[PDB]
C-alpha cells in the first residue's frame, strides 16, 4: 500500500504540449506496465495509454505514452478545450497500485 | 533424303528402300516428369529388340524365315501389295497379329536345334 | 454491446453490511474469460481497490489493506456478481463503480499469450453511497 | 502358293495412347521452372503426304495432362513460402478520403490490426491498406479476411514472377507429334494435309476466363469450333485471324513496405500510395473491334440461317469470378467487368472505349477450397501492350423460328484457353515391327 | 569321346532372392490403401501348375511380411500428412460425469467435458463442448487432460477418407516370379511337393488385429498349426480355422456429430449429443458354434504334443490395453473387447450366444511409434459390422508339469503376424535364365 | 504348355521351350517411386545378361554353340543322365560354385578367335 | 584380363585390339543419396544405348572387331598404315579425326541398306 | 589402292565431361546419413597406366562443386524432423555466474531466466538456462534477447544423430570413370606423367573448417603450394604439409544437460549447472614441432619469390568473428578460437606448449544459408578433442610494393577449399568405346 507520486495541478494552454510522470519506488522493477487513465469531469473513467505505450482504436492520435527506464510519461500534444480533465497513473506492485490524479486548467 | 517417317504415306516399294532413318532416332515436376519418359523409352526400344531378338534376326533390319503364309490370313494378291498405303495395310490383319508371334517362334526354336544336330554329327 | 450497470441503496446505517450488484448484459459465453473487480473513490481524490472475483472458476483475490473486512459472490448464471462490505464508517463515503478486466486473446501453432497488466476498458456509470442518519 | 512370313524393322504405324511429354524453354521463374532439356536450334517440320488422319479435339489428352501439369507446378510454386495464417485478427477497419474520385470512394480501405514483433511477448499497431473485395463486415467497424472461414494459405514469395515464358511440349522417344497445317481445319473431323513435328512451338499458359490473351490466332478467316452447335450447354470457341491490342494500367504510384510477421519471416504489406489514385481501366478501340464484331457474326452465318436477329449481351451472373475478366498483368490480377464490348445488335442485311476494372489480391482461380495466395504489391504503376485473339461465348437458347439468337460470353471452366492452343496436335506411338507376305525363303547352312 | 559346353540362353532354373512388390486393385472415392495412382490387376488368374518339383519353403525368413510393414506404416504417415492438426486440443479439460439415463456399467465411462479455444480469427474464443471416453482422459492433480498432451502433437486424419479393408494385389516384377504352394497338408517350414508358379498373388485384405484373425482366407480341410519350434515357449504359435464362425459387433448408441473450427480451413470434428438410452458395445458370438470350433483344435493339439494330455484355456496374462483386448476396426472406429468369456476353457480326453464387454477409445497408437497418435472422428448413426474370426494367435507358458494341464491364452504382442496368415502360400525367387551343358558342339570358323 | 512348364523335366525336354521363358522377362505417392525403380531394375538385369552374351560369338542365339573343351572334372557324368533323367533345377546346384571359372575361361576363348579372322579378310 | 580394366590406355592400337573385353564387360558394372543413384543407373544404360543401337543397325550386330564396305576418304589422315598398329596410339588420334566423325555415322546407314537390298534381290530365284 | 573403315568396341578414349557421383560407405546415427548409402567394394584396383599423360584443372571442375551441394542438402533431410525451436524468443532475464569465477569467464557465462509454457497450454513455468555471451544481445539486472531472433530463427539438432565425420567415398557411375595423379611437383594444371584409374576412392574427410584445416590427408614428402595465381592478392592459398602437428583443444568445465519441454512431444534441451571449477576452452600445439613446420614451409614458399624479401606473419585482419577466427566441430561442439599465437613470427634471410584461447558459440549458422541455422545442444561431460593439422590457409595483403616485405596473413572467408585440396588426384571424366581407323577390310558378300 503505497500511492504514486502525481502533481495535483498542472497548467494547461491550447497549442503546447504538456508531460505528466509517475514515479514511486524502482528498487525492484516490477512496475514494467504503468497505465494511463482519462476522467472527464465525473462520468466514467476511460482507458487512453493501456500497456506502457498501446493505445485503443478511437482516441485520439495526440495521445502518447513513454516508459524511460523507472520513469513514465504522458504527452499530448495540442490540447483543446475538451480534453482538459483529470488524468491517473496506474502502476502495479503487489495488487494493485493507484496515483492520485492530476488537473488540466 | 525426307526425314523422320518421310514415306508414311508412299507405297512399301519406295517406302522400305530408306528405312533406316525411323530406327536411328528411337532413343522439380518437370525432372520426374522427364525422368519417367526416359525410363519409358529405352524399354519401348527393348520390348520389341527382344521379340525380334528371340527370332533369327538379332540385328538384321530386313530379314527372312521359312514360316508359311496361311491362305485364309489375308486371301489377296500379291502384285498390287507393292504398288497403297503401309496403314490400310495394317488394319487388315491387326486382329490376328497375336498369333502370328505365336508359330514364328515354335518354328524358330526348332530351326535352332536343326543346325544343332547335322552340325553335330562331325 | 456490453453496459455494466449498478444498483444499490441511498441512505444507508454505517457499521453493517451494504451490497452492491453488478450486471452485464452482452455477455453469453463471455463472463468466464474477463475478470471482473470493483473500484471505488471518494469524492474530490483518487480511486481505490477492492479485490477480485473469479469468471468461471472462482478466485477471491483482495487488496491487502481491506483483509477481513469485504465478501464477494458469484453465480456463474445470470452474470450478476455481489459486493458485501462490512463495519463501514463514515469515511467511506465514496461512489462505487464495477469494472471489467481487459484481455488481450492470441494464440498461434507455437503457444498461447498472456496479458501483462490490469488494464480496465470496460466502465460502469456508478452509484454514489451517503453514510448518514 | 509360295508365299513365307518376313518382318519388317523401322515401318510407320500409328496407334493413340496417352503418353508424358517434355519440357523445352528458348534459352527464378518457379511458375515454369523450365529445369528440363533445352529446344533445338531448327526444329524439323516433315510434311507428310497421301495421308488422311483423324483428329479429334475437347477429348485429346494433352490439355488434360497440362492441366494437372499447372496445378502441381502451382503447388510446388508455395511450399517453400511463408504461411500468412497471423492475418485472422480483428481488424479496425476504416475508410480513405485523400484524393479519391467519386467511384473509388470505399473501394480501399485504410486497415490497420495488431501483430507480433521480436519478442513474442510485445504486440504493435500496425496498418495496411486493403480492397474492397478483400475484407468482409462482421457484425471504424470490425473487418476480417475472406479467407478466414476457409482454408489458410500463403503469400507468393517476392523474387519468383509469373509471367508467361512460352514453352515446348516435345514428343519422346518411339513417339511423336503430329500438326495439321489446314487452313479451314474444322475441330471435329481428319486433316486431309497433316505434317510431323518433334518439338511443337513456344506455348504460353495464360490463365483467363472471359477472353484469351497472347495466342495464336488464325491466317486468314475467323473460325468458330463447337462440340455441338445445335445444342446450347457448351462453350463457344472463337480464334481471331487479326489481333486488337489492348491497353490496361495501373495509375496508382504505390509503394510497398515489408513488415515482420515473426522470427525473420517477412509479410510483404501495402504501402502508402503517392499522388492522387484513379480507377484502373482497359482501352479497346472502336474501329478495330466493331468490323471485327462483323467478322464473327459472318461465320455465324455459315453454321445457322443467315436471315436470323444476332444479339450481343452482358454476363449470365453467378460469382464474380466468372462474369468479369481475369488475367496475370505483371503479377496483379484486375478484374474487369466486360459491359461496352458485349453490347451490340446485328439487323438481318481516338475512339477508345474504357472498361471499369477492379483489382482483389486474394485471388482462389483454381476452384480449390483448400489453399489460395496473397498477391505481393508492385512498385510503379503497372503497364501491358497485349493481343485479345478469343472468344469463349455461350450460346443462350432456348427460343425457336431462328428468332433472337443472342450470345452470352461465359467461359467458367478455365481449360478452353488452352484447347485453341494445343489444336494442332495429337499423340501418336508408332509400332516399328510388321509383316507382309514375301516370296522369299530363308536358306538353312 | 569329348565334350564341349554349349550356351543355352531362357531355361527354367530360379534362385532365391529379395525383391519389392507392386499395386494391384479392381473397381476404383479416397483409399488409404490403394491410391488412384495404382496400375489395375490383371483380368486372369495365370495359375500353371508343375510337375517333379519338391521345393522348401520357409515362413518367418521371407521378408515380404517385413515388406508388408514397411509400405503400410509409408501408407500410414502419407495420409496424415494433409491433415487438419489437433494440437491445441490439450488445454486443460473441465469435465463432469454424465447423467443422463446412464447404466451402472457406463457410469463413470463418458465424460461431458468443456474447455477453450480459438475461433476462426485468433483473437476471439469460445466455451465449446464435447464428449470423451475415460481411456484417454486422465486426471492432473475436476480439471482433466488428454493423454496424449505429455506425448508427441497429433492430428484427426481426415475423414474425409476411410480405413475400410480393399483387398490389395502384390504383382511381381519383370524377370521374377512367385511360387505358389498347393498342398493342403503343408505346415510352417519344410518341403512342398506340389508348387505352382504365378504372376501375381491373389486379394489379401489389410486389416490390422492383434487377437484374432479377421476376415482372413479358409483353410482346405483341417484346421493348421504353426510356430517356429513345436517345443518353443514364445515366438506366437497361431492356427487357422477351416470353418468360418461369424461376430457381430455393435455400437448401440445414437452418436451424432458436430463440425468445430479450429481454425482458418481448420474443421474439427467432435462429439456431439447422444439420443436416447447409451448401452456397453458388445460382440455377439454363437456359443454352440465357438465350443464345436473349439473342440476341432483341441483334436488337432493332441498329435504335436502328447496323447491323453488335458489342456486348459485362460485369457490374457497382463500387459498394455493394447495386447490384453482384442483390438480391430469397425467402420472406421476402433474397438477394445474383453475377451475372457470366450477363452475360459478346460478340456478332457475321452469325449444360446456369448456377450463380451467392450471399450472404444479414441486417439490410439496404432503401431509402437511414440511420434504420432491419430483422433478417431465421431462417426454419426448405429454401426453393425459383420466379420468372420478365423485365426487364433496363442502363447504358451513353461513348467515342467509332467506335460498336464496346458495353458493356451491369446496374446500377439507383434502385429504383423496377421499378415503371415495370408502370404503362407507365396514366396519371391528370382529367375536366372542362362544355363550351360556340354554337348559336342565344335563351332566351325567361317 | 505355359511359363515356366518344363521346369521339373529333363534338359532334352526342357530344349523345346526356351521360347517363352525369355518372353516374360520384360512384362508423388510411394507407388510411383516403388514402381518406377522396379521397372528400371528388371531392364538392367536383362541387358546384364544380354551384353554378357554379347560379348561372346553370338547375339541373340538362344541355341549358342561354343568349342571351348569341357573338363571332366566338374561333372564326372556323361550324356545318359544329363538329358534323360535329371532337371534342369537339380543341374545348377552341381555347378553353382563352378561357375566363376566356366565364365573366366571362355571370354578370352572367344578373344583368341577373332585374330584368326582379323587378319584372314586383311591379309587376302 | 592380365592388365585391369581401362589397361592399355597410351599403348599401341594394334596392342589394345586384344584387350577390348574388359572395357565392354565394365561399362555396366527418401534421401540424395537416392535420386541420383537411380540417375546414374538410368544414365548408364541410355548410354549403353547410345551406341549399341548406333553399331546394331550397321553391317554387324555384337561383333567385337568389325568393318565394312564404305572406302576411306585418303584425303583425311593421308598417313601410312606402318605406324597406326605399331606406333600411333588410340589418345592422339582421335582429335585429329572427330573434326568431321558427325559424317562417317551417316554413310555407313545406306551403305549396308543397298547391301541389303542387294540380298533382298538375290533371294527373288530362290 | 585405298583403305577400308573399321568400327572398333571398347578402345581406351576420354573426353572431358561432368557427372553427378553417388555415395560410398564401410557400412559402419549419423549427420553424413549412412543408413542408406551403399556399401563400398573393399578392393580398390589401383590400375597404373603407362606411356599416358593427362591435363588436370583444378578451380574449374564441378567434383568439388557437384559434391559443395550435397553438404547443404545431406543436413537440410536431417534438420527437417528436427524439434523446431522458435517459441522461445518470449524476454530473458539475465544474471551473472558466480560459484569461484576466473577473470577470463569474467563476464562470458551468463544466467538466465525467463518465462516459458508447458505441456498444458494455459499454464507457463519459470525456467533458468545458462547461455554464453555471443548467443543474447541487449535490449535497451536486464532484459536480454536472443541473437538470431530478430533474423530467422531456426531448430535444434536431433541428439540422436552425431556430427562426427565418416571418411566417405565417391565411386564412378557405370560407362564413367576418374583418374588420379601421383607426381611430386603439382600445380593446380600440368600433365601428370603417372596416371592412375580407379573407380572408388579413399578416405574423404566432410569435416568443415574457416581458418586451419584439420583432420586431411598428408603430403608425400615436401610442401607444395596450391594458387590461382600467385602473383595476384585476392586469390586463396592452399598449403599443405607432410608432418601432422597435433591439436588438444579440451572444454574443461564439466557440464550437465537439463531437458525443458516446450510442448507436446517436443523437449528442448537445456543447458544445467556448471559443476566443479570453470575453465576457459583452449586447444594446445607443441611450441618445438609448429616452429620446425613453419621452418619447413617458409623454404618452399621462397622458391616462388626472391631470397631478399622478408616474410611477416601476422592475424587476421578484421569483420565478422565467425570468419576471422578458427572454426570447427568436436564432439557437437563449435569451438571459436584465437589464433594470434600461432601466426606471429617474423623470418630472417638465414614446457614447449604453445596455448591460444577458444570461445563457445551455441548457435552455429550456415555459412550462405541464412535464412535458418541450427542450434547445437550441450554436451555432459568434458569435450576432448585431439586432430591433425595438415593444412593451412594464407592470403597475401594488399599493396605491396617493391616487391619486397611481402607479408603472408591468414583468411580463407570460403568453405569449398576445404574439400578443394582433399580431391587434389581427381577428376571425372567421359569414356567413349568407339573408333574408326583405316584398314585392308573387304568383307565377303553372302
Ligand atoms: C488490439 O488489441 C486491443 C487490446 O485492448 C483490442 O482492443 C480490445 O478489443 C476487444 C475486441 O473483442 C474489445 O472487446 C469488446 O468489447 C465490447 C464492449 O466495448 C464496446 O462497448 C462499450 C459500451 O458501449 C457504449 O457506447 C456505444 C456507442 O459506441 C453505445 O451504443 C452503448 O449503448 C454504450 O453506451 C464502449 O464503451 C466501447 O468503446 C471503448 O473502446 C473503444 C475502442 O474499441 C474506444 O474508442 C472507446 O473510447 C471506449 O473506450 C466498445 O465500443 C464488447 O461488446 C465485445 O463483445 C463482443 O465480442 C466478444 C468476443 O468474444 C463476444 O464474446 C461478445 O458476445 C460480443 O460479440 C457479439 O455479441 C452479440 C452476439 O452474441 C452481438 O449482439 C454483439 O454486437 C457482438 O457482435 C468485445 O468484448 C475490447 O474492449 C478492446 N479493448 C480496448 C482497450 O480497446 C483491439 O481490438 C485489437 N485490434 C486492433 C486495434 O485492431
Amino acid at each position: 500500500q503505497f500511492v504514486l507520486t502525481q502533481p495535483p495541478s498542472v497548467s494547461g494552454a491550447p497549442g503546447q504540449t504538456v508531460t505528466i510522470s509517475c514515479t514511486g519506488r524502482s528498487s525492484n522493477f516490477g512496475g514494467h506496465y504503468v497505465q494511463w487513465y482519462q476522467q472527464l469531469p465525473g462520468t466514467a473513467p476511460r482507458l487512453v495509454i493501456f500497456e506502457n505505450d498501446r493505445r485503443p482504436s478511437g482516441v485520439s492520435d495526440r495521445f502518447s505514452g513513454s516508459q524511460s527506464g523507472a520513469s513514465a510519461s504522458l504527452t499530448i500534444t495540442g490540447l483543446q478545450s475538451e480534453d482538459e480533465a483529470d488524468y491517473y497513473c496506474q502502476c502495479y506492485d503487489s495488487s494493485v497500485l493507484f496515483g492520485r490524479g492530476t488537473r488540466l486548467t | 533424303f525426307l526425314g523422320f517417317l518421310g514415306a508414311a504415306g508412299s507405297t512399301m516399294g519406295a517406302a522400305s528402300m530408306t528405312l533406316t532413318v525411323q530406327a536411328r532416332n528411337l532413343l522439380t515436376v518437370w525432372g520426374i516428369k522427364q525422368l519417367q519418359a526416359r525410363v519409358l523409352a529405352v524399354e519401348r526400344y527393348l520390348r520389341d529388340q527382344q521379340l525380334l531378338g528371340i527370332w533369327g534376326c538379332s540385328g538384321k533390319l530386313i530379314c527372312c524365315t521359312n514360316v508359311p503364309w496361311n491362305s485364309s490370313w489375308s486371301n489377296r494378291n500379291l502384285s498390287e501389295i507393292w504398288d497403297m498405303t503401309w496403314l490400310q495395310w495394317d488394319k487388315e490383319i491387326s486382329n490376328y497379329t497375336q498369333i502370328i508371334y505365336g508359330l514364328l517362334e515354335e518354328s524358330q526354336n526348332q530351326q535352332e536345334k536343326n543346325e544343332q544336330d547335322l552340325l553335330a554329327l562331325d | 454491446q456490453v453496459q455494466l450497470r449498478e444498483s444499490g441503496p441511498g441512505l444507508v446505517k454505517p457499521s453493517e453490511t451494504l451490497v452492491l450488484t453488478c450486471a452485464v448484459s452482452g455477455g453469453g459465453d463471455s463472463f468466464g474469460f474477463h475478470y471482473w473487480n470493483w473500484i471505488r473513490q471518494p469524492p474530490g481524490k483518487g480511486l481505490e481497490w477492492i479485490g477480485h472475483i473469479g469468471g468461471s472458476s472462482g478466485s477471491t483475490d483482495f487488496n491487502p489493506s481491506l483483509k477481513s473486512r469485504v465478501t464477494i459472490s458469484m453465480d456463474s448464471s445470470r452474470n450478476q456478481f455481489s459486493l458485501r462490505l462490512k463495519s463501514v464508517t463514515a469515511a467511506d463515503t465514496a461512489v462505487y463503480f464495477c469494472a471489467r478486466k481487459g484481455e488481450d486473446f492470441y494464440e498461434d501453432d507455437y503457444g498461447q499469450y498472456f496479458t501483462a497488466g490490469w488494464f480496465f476498458d470496460l466502465w460502469g456509470p456508478g452509484t454514489p453511497i451517503i453514510i448518514s442518519s | 502358293e509360295n508365299l513365307w512370313v518376313t518382318v519388317y524393322y523401322g515401318v510407320p504405324v500409328w496407334k493413340d495412347a496417352e503418353t508424358t511429354l517434355f519440357c523445352a524453354s528458348d534459352a527464378h521463374n518457379v511458375w515454369a521452372t523450365h529445369a528440363c532439356v533445352p529446344t533445338d536450334p531448327n526444329p524439323q517440320e516433315i510434311h507428310l503426304e497421301n495421308v488422311t488422319e483423324e483428329f479429334n479435339m475437347w477429348k485429346n489428352n494433352m490439355v488434360e495432362q497440362m492441366h494437372t501439369d499447372i496445378i502441381s507446378l502451382w503447388d510446388q510454386s508455395l511450399k517453400p513460402c511463408v504461411k500468412l495464417t497471423p492475418l485472422c485478427v480483428t481488424l479496425q477497419c476504416t475508410n480513405v478520403t485523400n484524393n479519391i474520385t467519386d467511384d473509388m470512394r470505399g473501394e480501399l480501405k485504410n486497415c490497420s490490426f495488431n501483430m507480433t514483433t521480436e519478442l513474442r511477448d510485445k504486440k504493435q499497431k500496425v496498418y495496411s491498406l486493403f480492397y474492397r473485395l478483400d475484407v468482409v463486415q462482421i457484425n471504424n467497424k470490425e473487418y476480417r479476411l475472406i479467407n478466414c472461414n476457409t482454408s489458410a494459405c500463403t503469400q507468393a514469395c517476392p523474387k519468383v514472377s509469373f509471367e508467361p515464358i512460352p514453352i515446348h511440349y516435345c514428343a519422346p522417344a518411339g513417339f511423336a507429334i503430329l500438326k495439321c497445317k489446314d487452313k479451314k481445319f474444322n475441330g471435329t473431323g481428319p486433316c486431309p494435309s497433316v505434317s510431323t513435328v518433334q518439338c511443337t512451338h513456344g506455348i504460353k499458359p495464360v490463365v483467363s476466363t472471359q477472353l484469351l490473351l497472347n495466342g495464336s490466332l488464325a491466317e486468314e478467316e475467323v473460325m468458330i469450333r463447337s462440340e455441338n452447335i445445335t445444342n446450347n450447354a457448351k462453350n463457344i470457341l472463337v480464334q481471331f485471324n487479326t489481333p486488337v491490342q489492348i491497353n490496361c494500367t495501373r495509375p496508382n504510384n504505390n509503394t510497398r513496405k515489408s513488415i515482420r510477421i515473426g522470427p525473420g519471416q517477412a509479410f510483404y504489406a501495402t504501402g502508402d500510395i503517392i499522388g492522387d489514385i484513379r480507377q484502373a481501366h482497359c482501352n479497346v478501340s472502336k474501329a478495330t473491334w466493331n468490323e471485327t464484331l462483323g467478322k464473327v457474326v459472318k461465320q455465324l452465318r455459315k453454321h445457322f440461317g443467315n436471315n436470323t436477329i444476332i444479339r450481343f449481351a452482358n454476363s449470365s451472373g453467378g460469382d464474380l469470378e466468372v462474369t468479369t475478366h481475369s488475367f496475370n498483368c505483371g503479377g496483379e490480377f484486375f478484374y474487369c467487368n466486360t459491359s461496352g464490348l458485349f453490347n451490340s445488335t446485328w439487323i438481318s442485311n481516338n475512339d477508345s472505349i474504357t472498361l471499369p476494372c477492379r483489382i482483389k489480391q486474394i485471388i482462389n482461380m483454381w476452384q480449390r477450397i483448400g489453399q489460395c495466395m496473397y498477391a505481393p504489391p508492385i512498385q510503379g504503376v503497372i503497364r501491358c501492350v497485349s493481343n485479345i485473339t478469343g472468344l469463349i461465348l455461350t450460346r443462350d437458347g432456348g427460343s425457336t423460328n431462328s428468332t433472337t439468337e443472342t450470345f452470352r460470353p461465359g467461359g467458367g471452366d478455365m481449360r478452353d484457353n488452352w484447347r485453341s492452343e494445343l489444336y494442332k496436335y495429337k499423340v501418336v506411338k508408332i509400332e516399328p515391327l510388321g509383316v507382309a507376305p514375301t516370296r522369299c525363303k530363308r536358306r538353312v547352312v
